[PDB]
């Protein structure tokens, strides 16, 4: 804030050499916007979509239109009202306007959907209840049962892919090779550890240091560090990890079974879930490489367009792949068009990722690019998708509301 | 002034309860407060909870737990009878317009009415609980009770009068915040070398 | 000055002053190559060999900055034609000469000078293309101000204060430290933001 | 693998090695043409210069030693895919 005020002072003194009044157009809007988007506030930003949102806010607020009587500081604060730009010309009246703001504030003041703070307020209320209230061997058998249930739930077999002279040239095979190999290694390690835990809980084999640490982590429900190999949300228990790992092993089993019989043809035509893949971005680049190799093109001239089907199981072209499990946050998809929604998430049934040659044409001013994050933490960016907004929406409003796609 | 902003409501509500216990003309409200604190611990079987139209499983569970209170014995009948109840349940700020769904043999004081709307808010719209709690405090301690907590902190008067030289001024900041600039500015204003 | 520190200080000061004077001579020699349509490769290579690598790149930057500044000043009326293309053309032909010079065998020092010049002229070409595409017609516009610009004032009594580097808010003087032959970086957009 | 790196440092090392390899190939071709007959021209040498072979040689000189056994066929397949036709003949250090 101090840096931004200093920038405003310096540029206003430079533009206005002591003059009492200047036209709003003569104000260096571009200088302030660029310095605040690249140096002052954009310096901390290390994400392209955060920088996009910062640019959106700066281009909304810091223009000459802010000096008119009709300027809206915020819109759709409650669906009916909006925040008006004060018409004052002195500090006192601006402070008076600030002191007269309504006490009720919603995330729509910030451009976010109103349902953004529902979970936060619910958790805060539960915490307030807990704080008000606050200031007013069997473990062997339980672990044995838990580990037996885990072993029964977890699959058993995952065979490696079969390398061949013509199989190596296929990027899909090159990536599913890593996937199946890592899955088999993790499966074997986890099953061996769980069997050792079961045998320890029966008093049949002596507990060792590794077994001691593993059991200590298991009884208190922390994911063992020897099992955590792929990216997962930080605060995830061991039950959830076991379930997710079982689902991933089932999906990899289907992948291996399909690839074993038929070759690379059904390999192209297999339905995959990006959330279950260990490195989904490698899958995306492998499909890009496959399309490029089939068409004898380059990767950098291939762009991706997404087509959300109304149903699962539709046939695919030679340059389109099908992925499932994607979730759209804060918006709904109908007929490949996005509408701003007040729901938390909408399950995309099946989306076709299609690679086509770039036409070097600019977007149609109604197309939004949405990040596809791995999980709800939005810490990993897998890739970007392009949709077209509804007939009466705004891409800027899409950016301000944090619309994004999650792989799981 | 030395508490995180999330714990202001807890201390204010405890002060409101303390003042309530000191009011000659008010009931003690032991049962309602005890339920408000420890009603989620009431064990109920899956079959005991019915499916009330317009209410999810969590809201229905909260309703059937809250029905144990004498004033909410026929809560299910009242919510089913009132058809415009869904409009309130999907309101932006339902706490401002909590409907009268509790039976009383006598017109309760505004404070007890506040506890009743607060229990209803917890059962129906837990996300709007805090705001409801705030209004509860306003009924017990005044609307301005929290007002000073919304204004910028006034270091001048506090360090000039309320702070003894023996008592150090501990300035605890969450990461990303530093109070050194505030102290330097304060010393600059008073023309005191620091 | 038999004392080690005295004559070492004299050597450092004379290094700075000599570099400043050599830069002045380099600028007054390269202003022929700039502001022109055709460049003879032989005299350009002679100028490159005569002067220091850092001084050569600095003189190229000064010449391009002055050319763009005068071109923008000539369009202060808004409706005037665009001489920036000529400036761009100048850069183009210079780059072509440089592109021809590295295609054949060169001495290692002159080869490194040529690579530095190629990098700097590629950056200048990109900046000029960006200016032309955005239709910049004012020298006070931020699209030109945001760029790093070099100004040489031959009528300054102090040789060390003759060159000024400005990037949209900041006034720096060249330190005239002898950097030898450094490994220049490609001026990516991230480098410009930095 | 823990010792794999394909960032900006590896890329810049590959580029500098490519420049050095191009220079040494130019010198070797020049010496061969001086010793065999008498005809040298900078433009002719530049036109008949296998730059893709130079990049492939630099990549295999820097990236191949770090690869594990199974990744060598994979990397050569990627080389064939991104650089079709070109092949890398490793130098023979007879005296060494
Ligand atoms: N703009 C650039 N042009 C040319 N080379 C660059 C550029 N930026 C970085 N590099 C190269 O990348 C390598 C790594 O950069 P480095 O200074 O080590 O970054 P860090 O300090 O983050 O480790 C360096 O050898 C440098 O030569």
């Amino acid at each position: 804030l101090r840096s931004a005020c200093d920038t405003v002072d310096t540029w206003l003194d430079d533009t206005a050499k002591g003059r009492q009044n200047i036209s709003p157009d003569k104000i260096p809007w571009s200088a302030l916007k660029t310095l605040m988007a690249q140096s002052i506030y954009g310096g901390r930003v290390d994400n392209e979509f955060d920088q996009r949102l910062l640019n959106t806010f700066l281009e909304r607020l810091f223009t000459t239109r802010s000096f008119d009587s009709e300027f809206k500081l915020a819109c759709k604060v409650d669906g009916h009202k909006d925040i008006q730009m004060p018409d004052g010309i002195r500090r006192e009246e601006f402070v008076q306007w600030v002191e007269l703001l309504p006490d009720t504030q919603t995330p729509s003041w910030l451009g976010l959907p109103n349902n953004a703070e529902r979970v936060l307020l619910t958790t805060q209320g539960v915490d307030m209840i807990s704080k008000m209230l606050k200031m007013q061997p069997a473990w062997m058998r339980t672990l044995h049962t838990t580990a037996s249930n885990w072993l029964h739930l977890i699959p058993q077999t995952l065979s490696h892919l079969k390398r061949t002279v013509e199989n190596i040239k296929d990027p899909l095979f090159r990536f599913f090779e890593r996937e199946v190999k890592m899955g088999a290694k993790l499966l074997q390690d986890v099953r061996q550890d769980l069997a050792d835990v079961v045998q320890v809980c029966e008093g049949k084999k002596k507990q060792t240091n590794y077994l001691r640490t593993l059991i200590n982590e298991l009884v208190k429900g922390i994911l063992p560090r020897s099992w955590s190999h792929y990216t997962v949300p930080a605060g995830m228990t061991v039950i959830q990890w076991v379930s997710d790992f079982s689902e991933r092993i089932k999906q990899l089993q289907n992948i291996s079974l399909a690839a074993a019989s038929g070759g690379a043809k059904e390999l192209k035509n297999i339905h995959v879930c990006l959330g279950g893949l260990f490195v989904p971005e490698a899958y995306i680049t492998a499909t890009r490489q496959y399309v490029a190799q089939a068409n004898s093109w380059s990767l950098e001239e291939l762009c991706l367009e997404v087509n959300v089907t109304t149903s699962q199981g539709a046939t695919l072209d030679a340059c389109s792949f099908g992925v499932t499990g994607l979730k759209l946050q804060g918006a709904t998809c109908n007929n490949n068009k996005l509408s701003l929604s007040n729901a938390i998430s909408t399950a995309l049934p099946l989306t076709q990722l299609r690679w086509v040659k770039q036409t070097n044409t600019e977007k149609k001013a109604s197309v939004v690019t949405l990040p596809v994050y791995l999980n709800f933490t939005r810490a990993d960016l897998i890739f970007t998708v392009d949709f077209e907004i509804a007939t009466k929406e705004d891409p800027r409003s899409f950016y301000e509301r944090g619309v994004a796609v999650l792989c799981t | 002034r030395g508490m995180l902003h999330q714990d202001h409501i807890t201390f204010a509500m405890l002060l409101a309860r303390i003042k309530l216990k000191g009011t000659v003309g008010e009931p003690t409200y032991d049962a309602e407060f005890q339920h408000f604190l420890r009603g989620n611990e009431i064990v109920l079987s899956a079959g005991s909870t019915p499916r009330i139209q317009g209410l999810t499983v969590e809201q229905a569970e909260a309703v059937v737990r809250l029905s144990c209170l004498p004033a909410f014995k026929d809560l299910i009948a009242k919510v089913q009878a009132d058809e415009q109840f869904g409009i309130w349940l999907d309101s932006s700020s339902p706490e401002q317009t909590v409907p009268y769904l509790w039976s009383e043999e006598t017109p309760a004081t505004p404070i007890g009415q506040a506890i009743h709307r607060l229990l209803l808010i917890q059962a129906f719209r837990p996300d709007r609980l805090l705001a409801m709690a705030h209004m509860f405090v306003s009924t017990n301690l005044g609307e301005s009770f929290m007002s000073i907590m919304e204004q910028p902190l006034d270091l001048t008067h506090i360090v000039g009068t309320e702070v003894k030289p023996n008592t150090p001024v501990l300035m605890c900041s969450v990461p990303g915040y530093d109070a050194s600039g505030h102290v330097e500015d304060l010393a600059a204003e008073q023309n005191t070398q620091i | 000055h038999p004392k080690i520190n005295e004559w070492l200080t004299l050597v450092e000061k004379e290094m700075r002053v000599t570099l400043a004077k050599l830069l002045a001579e380099s600028v007054t020699e390269v202003e022929i190559f700039g502001k022109a349509t055709s460049i003879d490769p032989n005299t350009y290579i002679t100028w490159i060999d005569k002067y220091q690598a850092q001084l050569v790149v600095l003189s190229a930057q000064i010449a391009w900055s002055e050319n763009v500044e005068t071109a923008l000043s000539s369009m202060g009326g808004g409706g005037d034609a665009a001489p920036l293309h000529s400036v761009l053309s100048n850069v183009e032909v210079t780059l072509n000469v440089l592109a021809d010079s590295v295609l054949m065998e060169q001495p290692p020092l002159r080869r490194r000078k040529l690579e530095h010049l190629i990098t700097e002229l590629v950056h200048q070409r990109d900046v000029t293309r960006s200016l032309i595409k955005s239709k910049i017609d004012n020298a006070k516009s931020f699209e030109w101000l945001s760029q790093m610009r070099f100004y040489f004032d031959p009528k300054q009594t102090d040789v060390l204060q003759q060159l000024s580097i400005q990037m949209a808010n900041a006034k720096f003087n060249y330190g005239f430290e002898y950097l030898g032959v450094q490994d220049k970086l490609v001026q990516t957009p991230l480098t410009d933001r930095c | 693998q823990s010792h794999y790196d394909f960032g900006l440092r590896a890329l810049k090392s590959v580029l500098v090695s490519a420049g050095n390899v191009k220079r040494e190939r130019i010198q070797k071709i020049k010496r061969e043409k001086e010793e065999r007959g008498e005809a040298v021209d900078e433009g002719e040498i530049a036109e008949n210069l296998p730059e893709q072979e130079i990049l492939i040689q630099s990549v295999c000189e820097t990236m191949v030693p770090k690869l594990v056994a199974e990744d060598i066929p994979l990397l050569f397949s990627l080389l064939s895919d991104v650089f079709p036709g070109v092949q890398y003949h490793r130098g023979e250090m007879t005296a060494l």
